[PDB]
């Protein structure tokens, strides 16, 4: 926020009165800058964990498992996966009025192309090297063999993977199809990202609406006051507007600071799930989805990350006598 | 720009980084004025200089319309003994316009002139003439003892002494109905506690100033979204459109680029408003075309610096600005074509756009970073995400580590902050 | 709790690499953790198989992975190349050879057979 | 919080002045509503697992 342009527009009469409030506009600009620098840091700590941009092999002999819906699609220059397209075409107000009233949106440091290239590298490292690219350099392993290590990791002997490998691959491919269908059609799951976008758009809209408030001045329009009154009379009315507009902008900045703290808690959680679910296999019971965690795949979303958590869910239990 | 950085930091040293130093704003090329093309002078002499004024209970009202008013003649006349303006300043009044002006004129006592103001009460304010509490206008009064007195007293001037209620704003009540001060009715005739509601002023020329007659005019200004028909004497300029300008349309002061509008104003509409109450479009009062008002372009001015220990060289980002807009902040020496690069973060001046990618040193945005590098100067580049690598996957190959390195990594965490009271 | 008082299985929680141990150091208003991690190094390519087919039985590693240098097959632990002869002790059987995609033929050394034969 | 009932009680004279501050009462009511909806969500995510 150009705090002077928000409070005063182009009026130097107001700007000179706004100097008498001292550092408040510098405090406001500095708080919003700290929030903005944090948003770059949040994205860096979630996605830029992968130290090399790993590429998938040109031939995808992953033992019957079919990642084509989650691997990069070359047909778009943004190079999103198919499920990333479902997310970016589904989460994604008053920008002109905001821009002309001193409010502006800065671009993120990482573009959506760069974030898609990081998720690309995380997916490639995951399916070609298992957890090993998390701990160190990517060590290749055949996909069915690392899936058999995941089965050992949930305490199912690896022969259960190999003896059922066709079934398990068909079940995985079918479940990725269900991801596509749900994210094509739901109105529920993305509520966490929509809520964040809506809250921020609502906050900027409200801050613009507050420029219509009189705050007890003879007009909300500061040019009415300055066309109609001279300094001694006008200053009382300009000061009413300054008081209420400065309180409006301080309210906005305070609630953005609180929202930024919540978004950082969420980015800390997302970075922890990238490390522990994508770069690892988690023993933590619900941390990487319901069921015993096998592996997770990151997908980018607007201002967000999507984890596709693959889990083993036991089925068709039989009663036995036991000792 | 390094000086604006040092000042905004209030520090002589500057660390490496990118700093908000200023907001850039395009300055106006000229000042427009557009009033309606009216040559008729306003008939103020007719209201201020009549031979006989009204009584305040039956106060006169005259429309002033479709005319040019030089109110400074009124205010700088020495004759008027009070000239009080409300909701407007009498200096500014010579450059406003109004849909109409109502002149209200009457005579009162000198003592009672204090009652002709918004929010007043008293015999005149309550039973004769009420200004609204949010009145815009000027109240003008002068001693008229040389006009409205006579020896033996001027009985021609009356005021309402009693009423069942005090007046609404600009209500008038000429009613001759005999008034009941008594608990019993008056049956339509005078009597005990039953009085004619009007009393005459004693205006003997011998009386002291508090009981001398004062002539009063109230110039009431209707500021409306309706078209102007009374205006100050300021002369219209010609119009200019796409150049950045100050303007005054019928007293709408503002600044912007007066783009010819596509907006489909209905024939009654005079102004357009933004989502904030700022004016978004205006009808020209002479041609009656529609103009957009948009602000002359502006943006944040980030200054990109290595440390002042490393260099005093700095690049400048005009954030969200286009390079076709940056002017050749306070200083004029930038926008030199030798170093211009249109980032999506904004126009970047003073950095060389290199073809390489490196790790991000100073972030600029939308994938751009800058660094100080060799013969050293500011370079701008697309940041590198990391070494691109092929894992060499095969359905039957495994890599197994034959050795290891023991690694020690420092992690630092804040645990407390300073306890203050 | 989890890095100093413990050993964490949580992949990046206690530094990059497999967490061995961590040491706390005080700092102004802060704590410093020195995370000791095992980082694997100097990896080599091996041919690998999910199972060994022997006597029509399918053998899997009890722990570790089957690897070949090109001519012989070994079993080894996943995170450090330490080849072992494939034996009926470091492998377990499940089922016959027909079901495992990519199973390879090799002998599996039974250690009791020669202890009988040498008696 | 009924922001008008807190600031003004039942006075319409005060209510009409409180309109001149614009959306501040709508902001306050909406912030407290978001807090209240979060308290239900917090309990759901702990117990309704
Ligand atoms: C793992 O091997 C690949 C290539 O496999 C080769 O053939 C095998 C049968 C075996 O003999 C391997 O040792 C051979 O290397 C290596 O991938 C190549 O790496 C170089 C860089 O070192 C690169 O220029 C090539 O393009 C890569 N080829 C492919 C197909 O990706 C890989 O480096 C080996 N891993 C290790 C740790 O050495
Ligand atoms: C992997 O799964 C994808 C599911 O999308 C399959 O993609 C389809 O393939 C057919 C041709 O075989 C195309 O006509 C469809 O248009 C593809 N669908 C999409 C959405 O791209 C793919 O064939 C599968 N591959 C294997 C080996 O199973
Ligand atoms: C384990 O569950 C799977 C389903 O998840 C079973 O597979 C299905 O079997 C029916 C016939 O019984 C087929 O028509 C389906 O096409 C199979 N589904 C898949 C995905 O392959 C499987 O039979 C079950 N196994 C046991 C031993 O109960
Ligand atoms: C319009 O007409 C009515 C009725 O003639 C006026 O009513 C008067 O209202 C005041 C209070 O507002 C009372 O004290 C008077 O006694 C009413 N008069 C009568 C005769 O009943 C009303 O004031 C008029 N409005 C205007 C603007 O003239
Ligand atoms: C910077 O301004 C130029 C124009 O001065 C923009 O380029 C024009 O964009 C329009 C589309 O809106 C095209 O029809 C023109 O042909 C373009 N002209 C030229 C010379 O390229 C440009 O998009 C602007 N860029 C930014 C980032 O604002
Ligand atoms: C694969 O490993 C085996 C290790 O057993 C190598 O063969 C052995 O080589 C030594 C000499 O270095 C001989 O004394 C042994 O008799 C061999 N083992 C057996 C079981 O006969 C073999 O050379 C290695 N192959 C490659 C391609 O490296
Ligand atoms: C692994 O060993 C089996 C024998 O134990 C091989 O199977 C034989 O393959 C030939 C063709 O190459 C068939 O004619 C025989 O009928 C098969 N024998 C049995 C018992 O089915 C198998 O081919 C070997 N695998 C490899 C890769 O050499
Ligand atoms: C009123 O009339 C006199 C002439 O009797 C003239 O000198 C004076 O200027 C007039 N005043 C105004 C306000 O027109
Ligand atoms: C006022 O001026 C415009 C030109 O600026 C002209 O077109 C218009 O006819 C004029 N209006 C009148 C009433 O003469
Ligand atoms: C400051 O610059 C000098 C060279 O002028 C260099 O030797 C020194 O290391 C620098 N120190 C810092 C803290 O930048
Ligand atoms: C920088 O890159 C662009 C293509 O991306 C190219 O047109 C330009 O000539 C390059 N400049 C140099 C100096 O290599
Ligand atoms: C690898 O592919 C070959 C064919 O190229 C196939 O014969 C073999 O069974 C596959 N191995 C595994 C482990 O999938």
């Amino acid at each position: 926020v150009d705090c002077t342009m928000y409070i005063c527009g182009d009026s130097t009469e107001c700007s000179n009165l706004l100097l008498q409030y001292g550092s408040f506009c510098t405090q406001l600009n500095r708080a919003l800058t700290g929030i903005a620098v944090e948003q770059d840091k949040n994205t860096q700590e979630v996605f830029a964990q992968v130290k090399q941009i790993y590429k998938t092999p040109p031939i995808k002999d992953f033992g019957g498992f079919n990642f084509s819906q989650i691997l990069p699609d070359p047909s778009k220059p943004s190079k999103r996966s198919f499920i990333e397209d479902l997310l970016f075409n589904k989460v994604t107000d008053l920008i002109c009025a905001q821009k002309f009233n001193g409010l502006t949106v800065l671009p993120p440091l990482l573009t959506d192309e760069m974030i898609a290239q990081y998720t690309s590298a995380l997916l490639a490292g995951t399916i070609t090297s298992g957890w090993t690219f998390g701990a160190g350099a990517a060590l290749q392993i055949p996909f069915a063999m690392q899936m058999a290590y995941r089965f050992n990791g949930i305490g199912v002997t690896q022969n259960v993977l190999y003896e059922n490998q066709k079934l398990i691959a068909n079940q995985f491919n079918s479940a990725i199809g269900k991801i596509q269908d749900s994210l094509s059609s739901t109105a529920s799951a993305l509520g966490k990202l929509q809520n964040v976008v809506n809250q921020n758009a609502q906050a900027l809209n409200t801050l613009v609406k507050q420029l219509s408030s009189n705050f007890g001045a003879i007009s909300s329009v500061l040019n009415d006051i300055l066309s109609r009154l001279d300094k001694v009379e006008a200053e009382v009315q300009i000061d009413r507007l300054i008081t209420g507009r400065l309180q409006s902008l301080q309210t906005y900045v305070t609630q953005q600071l609180i929202r930024a703290a919540e978004i950082r808690a969420s980015a800390n959680l997302a970075a922890t799930k990238m490390s522990e679910c994508v770069l690892g296999q988690s023993k933590r019971v619900d941390f990487c989805g319901k069921g015993y965690h096998l592996m997770s795949f990151p997908q980018s979303a607007p201002h967000g990350v999507v984890f596709l958590h693959v889990t083993y869910v036991p089925a068709q239990e039989k009663n036995f006598t036991t000792a | 720009p390094l000086s604006e950085t040092k000042c905004t930091l209030k520090s002589f040293t500057v660390e490496k980084g990118i700093y908000q130093t200023s907001n850039f704003r395009v300055q106006p090329t000229e000042s427009i004025v557009r009033f309606p093309n009216i040559t008729n002078l306003c008939p103020f002499g007719e209201v201020f200089n009549a031979t006989k004024f009204a009584s305040v209970y039956a106060w006169n009202r005259k429309r002033i319309s479709n005319c040019v008013a030089d109110y400074s003649v009124l205010y700088n006349s020495a004759s008027f003994s009070t000239f009080k303006c409300y909701g407007v300043s009498p200096t500014k009044l010579n450059d406003l316009c109004f849909t109409n002006v109502y002149a209200d004129s009457f005579v009162i006592r000198g003592d009672e002139v204090r009652q002709i103001a918004p929010g007043q009460t008293g015999n005149i304010a309550d039973y004769n003439y009420k200004l609204p509490d949010d009145f815009t206008g000027c109240v003008i009064a002068w001693n008229s003892n040389n006009l409205d007195s006579k020896v033996g007293g001027n009985y021609n001037y009356l005021y309402r002494l009693f009423r069942k209620s005090n007046l609404k704003p600009f209500e008038r009540d000429i009613s001759t109905e005999i008034y009941q001060a008594g608990s019993t009715p008056c049956n339509g005739v005078k009597g005990f506690n039953c009085y004619f509601p009007l009393q005459s002023y004693g205006f003997q020329p011998t009386y002291g100033v508090g009981y001398q007659p004062y002539r009063v005019v109230v110039l009431s200004f209707e500021l409306l979204h309706a078209p102007a028909t009374v205006c100050g004497p300021k002369k219209s300029t010609n119009l200019v459109k796409n150049k950045c300008v100050n303007f005054n349309f019928n007293g709408l002061t503002g600044t912007g680029v007066l783009t010819e509008s596509n907006k489909k104003f209905l024939p009654f509409q005079q102004f357009g408003r933004d989502i904030a109450d700022t004016t978004d479009a205006v009808r020209d009062p002479q041609t009656l075309e529609i103009l957009d008002i948009t602000p002359c372009s502006f943006g944040g001015v980030s200054v990109i610096t290595p440390g002042t220990n490393t260099s005093n060289q700095v690049a400048v980002l005009y954030q969200g600005v286009n390079c076709t807009e940056v002017p050749v902040p306070t200083w004029r020496v930038y926008s030199t074509g030798s170093n211009v690069f249109q980032t999506r973060a904004g126009c970047l001046i003073g950095a060389e756009h290199v073809n390489n990618s490196y790790e991000c040193d100073i972030p600029i945005g939308a994938g751009i970073c800058a660094s100080y590098q060799t013969s050293q100067s500011i370079i701008a580049y697309t940041m590198s995400l990391g070494a691109e690598n092929s894992v060499a996957y095969s359905n039957n190959s495994i890599a197994i580590p034959t050795n290891f390195t023991i690694s020690v990594t420092t992690e630092i965490l804040p645990v407390s902050m300073t306890k203050t009271s | 709790s989890e890095c100093v008082l413990g050993q964490s299985k949580r992949v990046d929680f206690c530094g990059k690499g497999y967490h061995l141990m961590s040491f706390p150091q005080s700092a102004p208003h802060g704590v410093v953790f020195l995370h000791v991690t095992y980082v694997p190094a100097q990896e080599k390519n091996f041919t690998t198989a999910p199972a060994i087919c022997h006597d029509g039985k399918a053998h899997f590693p009890r722990e570790g992975v089957f690897v070949s240098n090109g001519t012989h097959w070994f079993v080894t632990q996943r995170n450090f190349y330490e080849p072992q002869i494939i034996t009926t002790d470091n492998t377990f059987v499940s089922g016959n050879c027909d079901v495992v995609i990519g199973i390879v033929n090799n002998t599996v050394y039974d250690p009791l057979q020669p202890e009988l034969d040498s008696f």
